[PDB]
């Protein structure tokens, strides 16, 4: 089925491998060689995991948990049920979601848009492969990777975490939660705003652009603009990922202990470190 | 051309803006433009309105941060670089648990954090009074308001509502930069672990929703700017290839799509929902459940 | 316990906020349809919404959706199977018919107007006060297309008042005309203006304005909509990057 102005857009062309091959679709989804890619990769994916389920002894969503390799095996293979599941999971999942970006790239491509969106969604895989590949490689195992669990992954977060003491005090860390605020603030007002503007009170014409910029230069005297208001949102975003990534890849790397620590730096500073007083004096 | 940044910038005389039903004589010029800020968006800053309620709003506004301030000069014995090196370590804190709710409490010891808080309550406040009675004036929609309650409720729930079930103002959260942090670990691990409790979780699932969906939805914009996307008012009302693009983007990759209107009752619910269920997380804390992985237990 | 009934009640709520939703995002392109035009058995689990009113501004009427569907012009592409799901091939020039990448809606034939009831887009050169304040100025400037050919040259910018912002560039052919080129779709360089979407052959071809001092939406879909088709179907006659280099 299509939506009432759809057929003009279903056209031939845009795929990026296979000709015409793979271009067609099922009900609403677009396949494309990606589309199968991603079924293929998330099918197996799905299917080793289960698998792990029945080995583990459980078929129950909120335990079932596939670990990585103890850090024993370092960087190298390990048995299937001690390790070994995962990392074929990992590489799945991985395919999954690179096929389900280059998938989209094809959609773009057919509807003659821009890439901005599998672009953004690529900082979600390296955000993921960050935890999973990335800081596991530099760390020298693949057991500091996280368990695929739906519990089991907040135990990793929270043990992870206090192995620092309280990582609020990661810098990076600090930054990127700045950002997922300040994002979810932005996401509250840009809906609210136009919202706001085609929806005015009982009666009255729409709003018009003019209002929304007098809305908020009103009450805080400066409006973005409609396309700014966009290039934010996805900065935001995008920046409070980019600072998550970055500020794991630091902690076990280059930065060993307790982070409240990293801040005497500061504190230490020649011209004022020995002034009695304060806090620190 | 990723029209991330504009590729020039043009510019044409001061935008006064909507007249509505706004008083006037309550709107200030224009300000200066940057040139900096419209690479990414308006180059133009101001006017602003300021009635009296924007001067009660900002004058206690101010009155709550320099509060917190004068205190950190006390902590610092005045001494300049000592305020500076120990900035981030000062602390105001509220009154230890022996006053209760009472106003009793000595300056030095939870007076001054009850008097930063009365100032930082109505700053509040009367800001968002502001945030309804500015779209009235412009005879739009509350929604900005409403979507602002929910950011108040969970401020509320933190150091006024939740205190005071729970019978004191030491339950509340200090003013500093490092203890408001400290405060928040130390509300977790006092509560048995916060990630079991469910609408912690909730929470964490549309902040981590609203990154998604603001990802989303600003690279989609972005996407169809070369149609126009942006004018999304103008979309709404008037349906273009911009919209049926970005609708068919969706549809075809995930099997669904919203509208130039509806993508964004998505967007405010998301944002919204994240303090909204946080709100709830925290006032249950300690006043319905003492621990929330014992709790789990039971569920 | 009230923390049990309270997250009880959230999922409850939270369903009802998506049926909600989803029925709101509906008020456009449903009821769904098969290929064929008609009304496809399966809609989904979600009905269609209660019909709303939109007032537009300086009375340019209203809009009530959901309701029947607008588009109703010649679509020029045929079936290429006879399964549902499949490719439908342009039967024409898909460019000058507008399908595929190159489609475009028939939006009103009026110029969208600002908070004030002027043009919100008018060229710089009738904006008054209006001037390039930062970059490079286009105008004046060469454009070349992805054969690696000059189209024309850059004789002004259009810009969108009360955004301050510039949406089109007015580029003036060979044969003294001009089109407007979506500002997006448009590199500016020092010694030029590139255009990758079209070969300098396919310019003329870029839909019309009537009146040489606005646009109206009907002609910004038909221009965009042709621009931006010719990333796909002017492919053929765009130049590597290696030569570009040259
Ligand atoms: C429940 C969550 C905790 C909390 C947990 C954290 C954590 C964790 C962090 C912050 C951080 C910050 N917090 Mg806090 N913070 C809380 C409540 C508050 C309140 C309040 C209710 O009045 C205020 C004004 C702040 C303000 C701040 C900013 C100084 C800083 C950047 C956040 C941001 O995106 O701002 C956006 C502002 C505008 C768009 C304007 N927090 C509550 C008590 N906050 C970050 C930081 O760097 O701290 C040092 C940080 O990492
Ligand atoms: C006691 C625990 C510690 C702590 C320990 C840690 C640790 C340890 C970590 C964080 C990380 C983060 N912390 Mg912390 N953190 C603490 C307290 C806080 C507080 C707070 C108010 O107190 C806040 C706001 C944060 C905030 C954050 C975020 C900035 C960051 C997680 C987002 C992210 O990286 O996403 C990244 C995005 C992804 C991973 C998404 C990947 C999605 C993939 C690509 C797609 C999935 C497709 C799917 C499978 C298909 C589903 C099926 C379909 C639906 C049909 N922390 C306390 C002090 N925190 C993490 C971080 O920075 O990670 C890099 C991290 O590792
Ligand atoms: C750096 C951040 C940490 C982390 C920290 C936390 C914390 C802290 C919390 C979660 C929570 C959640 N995490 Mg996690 N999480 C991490 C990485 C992941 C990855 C991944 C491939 O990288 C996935 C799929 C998830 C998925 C989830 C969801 C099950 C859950 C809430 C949804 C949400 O917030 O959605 C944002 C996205 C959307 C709203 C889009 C829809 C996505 C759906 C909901 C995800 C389906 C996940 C599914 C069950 C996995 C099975 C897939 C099948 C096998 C194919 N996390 C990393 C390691 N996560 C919350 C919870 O309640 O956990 C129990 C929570 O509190
Ligand atoms: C060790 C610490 C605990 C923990 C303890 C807590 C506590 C305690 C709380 C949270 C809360 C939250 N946690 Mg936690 N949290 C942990 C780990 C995590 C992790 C993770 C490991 O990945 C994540 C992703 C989160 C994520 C979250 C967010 C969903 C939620 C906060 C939303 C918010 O900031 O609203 C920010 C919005 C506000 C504070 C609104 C109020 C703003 C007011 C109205 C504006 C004042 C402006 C003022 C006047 C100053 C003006 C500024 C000038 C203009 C510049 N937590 C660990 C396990 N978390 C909060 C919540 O809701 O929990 C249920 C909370 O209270
Ligand atoms: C800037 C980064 C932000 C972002 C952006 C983003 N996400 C995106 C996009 C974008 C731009 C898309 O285009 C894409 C999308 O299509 O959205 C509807 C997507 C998407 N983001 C998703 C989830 C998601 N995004 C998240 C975060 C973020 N996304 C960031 C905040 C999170 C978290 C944890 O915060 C989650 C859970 C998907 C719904 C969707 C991509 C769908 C996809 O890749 O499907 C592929 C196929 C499958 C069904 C996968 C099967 C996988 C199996 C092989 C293995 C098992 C997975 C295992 C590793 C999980 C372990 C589970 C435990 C941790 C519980
Ligand atoms: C749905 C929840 C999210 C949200 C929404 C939200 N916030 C909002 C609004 C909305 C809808 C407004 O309308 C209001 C606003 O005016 O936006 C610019 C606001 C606002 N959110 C603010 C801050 C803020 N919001 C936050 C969070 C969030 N806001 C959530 C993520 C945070 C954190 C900790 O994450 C902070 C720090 C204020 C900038 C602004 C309300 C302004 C205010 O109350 O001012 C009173 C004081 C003065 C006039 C002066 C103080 C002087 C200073 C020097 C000190
Ligand atoms: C359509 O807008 C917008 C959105 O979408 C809904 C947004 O989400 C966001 C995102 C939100 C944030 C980043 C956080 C919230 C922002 C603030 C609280 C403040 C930001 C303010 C400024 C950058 C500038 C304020 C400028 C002023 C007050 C200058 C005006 C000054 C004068 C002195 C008047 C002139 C003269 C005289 C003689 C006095 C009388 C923003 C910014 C936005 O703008
Ligand atoms: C103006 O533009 C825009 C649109 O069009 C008008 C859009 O639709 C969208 C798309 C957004 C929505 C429809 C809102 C709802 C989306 C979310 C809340 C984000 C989270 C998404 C999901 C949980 C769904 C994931 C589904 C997948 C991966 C497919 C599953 C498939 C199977 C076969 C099983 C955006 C961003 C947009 O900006
Ligand atoms: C003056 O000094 C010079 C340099 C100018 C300026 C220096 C100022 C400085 C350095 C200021 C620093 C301020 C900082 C660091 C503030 C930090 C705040 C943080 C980190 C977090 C805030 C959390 C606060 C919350 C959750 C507050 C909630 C408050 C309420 C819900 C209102 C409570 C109201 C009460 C108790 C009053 C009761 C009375 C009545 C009748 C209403
Ligand atoms: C509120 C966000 C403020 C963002 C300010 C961004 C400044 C970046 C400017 C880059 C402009 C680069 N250049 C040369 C191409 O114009
Ligand atoms: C206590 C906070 C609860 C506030 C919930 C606010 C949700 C914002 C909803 C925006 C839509 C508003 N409405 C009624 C005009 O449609
Ligand atoms: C508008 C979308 C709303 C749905 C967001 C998806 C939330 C999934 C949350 C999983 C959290 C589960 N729980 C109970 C364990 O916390
Ligand atoms: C996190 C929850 C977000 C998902 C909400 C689910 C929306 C499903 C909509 C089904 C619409 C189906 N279709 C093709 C018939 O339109
Ligand atoms: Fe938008």
């Amino acid at each position: 089925a299509l939506l009432s102005f759809e057929r003009k857009y279903r056209v031939p062309g845009g795929t990026l491998v296979g000709g015409n091959l793979f271009d067609f679709w099922v009900g609403p989804f677009y396949v494309g060689f990606f589309g199968v890619a991603t079924f293929f990769f998330a099918a197996l994916g799905i299917i080793l995991i289960a698998w792990s389920a029945v080995l583990q002894g459980t078929w129950n969503p909120q335990l079932i948990s596939v670990y990585p390799p103890a850090l024993e095996y370092g960087l190298g293979g390990a048995p299937l049920a001690k390790g070994g599941l995962w990392q074929i999971i990992t590489i799945c999942a991985t395919g999954a979601f690179v096929s389900w970006a280059l998938r989209e790239v094809e959609i773009c491509r057919k509807l003659g848009i821009g890439y901005h969106i599998p672009f953004a969604f690529a900082f979600a895989i390296l955000a993921y492969l960050t935890l999973v590949l990335f800081r596991p490689v530099m760390m020298g195992a693949w057991g500091y990777a996280f368990p695929y669990g739906i519990w089991t992954h907040l135990d990793w977060v929270s043990n992870t975490g206090y192995t620092y003491g309280n990582f609020h005090y990661n810098p990076a860390h600090m930054i990127a939660i700045s950002f997922f605020f300040t994002n979810a603030l932005a996401l509250a007002l840009h809906g609210a705003l136009v919202l706001s503007a085609a929806n005015p009170e009982k009666g009255k014409e729409m709003r018009t652009p003019d209002h929304e910029n007098t809305f908020f230069r009103d009450l805080v005297g400066y409006s973005i603009g409609t396309l700014g208001i966009h290039r934010l949102g996805l900065l935001l975003s995008l920046s409070a990922v980019f600072f998550s990534a970055l500020c794991m890849i630091i902690t076990g790397t280059i930065w060993f202990d307790q982070w409240v620590d990293w801040w005497q730096w500061w504190v230490k500073l020649p011209w004022w470190a020995n002034i009695p007083g304060g806090i620190n004096g | 051309y990723q029209n991330i940044f504009s590729q020039v910038q043009v510019r044409g005389p001061a935008d006064l803006g909507m007249t509505e039903d706004v008083n006037l004589a309550n709107r200030s010029g224009v300000g200066p433009f940057s040139t900096l800020l419209g690479w990414f968006g308006n180059a133009q800053l101001g006017p602003i309105y300021l009635g009296s309620l924007g001067v009660l709003s900002l004058f206690s506004g101010l009155m709550w941060f320099f509060t917190i301030g004068i205190w950190f000069w006390y902590q610092a014995g005045w001494n300049p670089a000592v305020f500076l090196r120990d900035l981030f370590f000062f602390s105001l804190e509220p009154p230890a648990p022996e006053y209760g709710l009472s106003f009793a409490a000595p300056l030095k010891e939870g007076g001054l954090w009850l008097i930063a808080s009365f100032f930082m309550f109505v700053a509040v406040w009367s800001w968002w009074g502001r945030t309804y009675l500015r779209a009235q004036a412009l005879g739009m929609g509350k929604h900005t308001a409403w979507a602002f309650l929910s950011a108040i409720w969970l401020w509320m729930v933190l150091g006024f509502i939740r205190p005071i079930l729970m019978g004191s103002w030491s339950e509340a959260v200090p003013y500093g930069i490092f203890s408001h942090l400290d405060w928040t670990n130390n509300f977790s691990l006092v509560h048995g672990n916060l990630f079991y409790n469910p609408f912690h979780g909730l929470s964490i699932a549309f902040l981590y929703g609203s990154a998604l969906l603001f990802a989303m939805h600003g690279a989609t914009i972005l996407a169809v700017s070369r149609f126009g996307g942006e004018c999304e008012l103008e979309q709404i009302a008037d349906r273009g290839t911009a919209a049926e693009r970005a609708a068919l983007f969706w549809r075809w990759t995930m099997g669904f799509n919203a509208t130039m209107e509806g993508i964004h009752r998505w967007a405010i619910w998301m944002a919204v929902l994240v303090t909204l269920t946080g709100g709830i997380g925290i006032l249950l804390s300690g006043t319905v459940v003492d621990n929330w992985y014992v709790w789990g237990q039971n569920h | 316990d009230l923390a049990s009934l309270a997250i009880y009640s959230f999922w409850i709520f939270l369903a009802g906020l998506i049926y909600y939703l989803q029925t709101e995002n509906m008020r456009e392109g449903y009821p769904l349809e098969n290929e064929d035009g008609t009304p496809a058995a399966n809609q989904g689990p979600f009905p269609l919404p209660k019909p709303k009113t939109f007032i537009l501004p300086h009375g340019r009427g209203t809009l009530t959706v959901p309701g029947p569907e607008s588009e109703d012009r010649p679509i020029a592409l045929a079936r290429t199977a006879v399964s549902e799901g499949f490719p439908h091939a342009p039967t024409g020039d898909p460019m000058k018919d507008g399908v595929g990448p190159a489609s475009w809606v028939a939006r009103r034939d009026l110029p969208e107007l600002d908070g004030h009831g002027h043009n919100k887009i008018k060229p710089m050169k009738a904006a008054a006060g209006f001037h390039v304040s930062a970059g490079k100025n286009p105008i004046g400037l060469p454009v070349r297309g992805c054969d690696l050919e000059i189209a024309g040259k850059v004789v002004d910018i259009w810009v969108d008042i009360p955004e301050q912002m510039a949406r089109f560039l007015e580029v003036e052919l060979k044969d003294g005309s001009t089109r407007l080129l979506p500002m997006q779709m448009v590199k500016v360089q020092s010694n030029r203006v590139h255009v990758n979407a079209l070969s300098s052959d396919l310019f003329a071809g870029i839909p019309t304005i009537k009146s040489p001092t606005e646009v109206t939406l009907l002609e910004e879909d038909k221009i965009c909509g042709y621009v931006a088709g010719g990333l796909m179907y002017a492919a053929p006659k765009r130049k590597s990057v290696v030569a570009a280099m040259l």
